[PDB]
């Protein structure tokens, strides 16, 4: 699940992925996005800062995709 | 949030 299009916008391929965040070296960190059943992006596609996606994965609250932030929940 | 490859490895 790793070498998946997250998104319209996905950059990340595994013909030329490479690592980005201090955290990485032969794969690419993931987020969890939870829209209805929710789904799992890049976090580099998702323009997320290292300090952001690290305080994500430390604590409970959910995150939301560039795609589907802006819908009403429930 | 569920996370992947988000641990800081090893050295140091
Ligand atoms: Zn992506
Ligand atoms: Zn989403």
């Amino acid at each position: 699940g790793y070498w998946i299009t997250c998104c319209p916008t996905c950059d990340v391929d595994i013909n030329t992925w490479v690592p980005f965040y201090s955290t990485e070296l032969n794969k690419p960190a993931m987020i969890y996005c939870s829209h209805g059943d929710g789904h799992w992006v890049h976090a580099q596609c998702m323009d997320l800062e290292e300090r952001t996606l690290i305080h994500l994965s430390e604590g409970s609250n959910k995150y939301y995709c560039n795609e589907h932030v802006q819908i009403a929940r429930a | 949030a569920r996370t992947k490859q988000t641990a800081r490895k090893a050295a140091g």
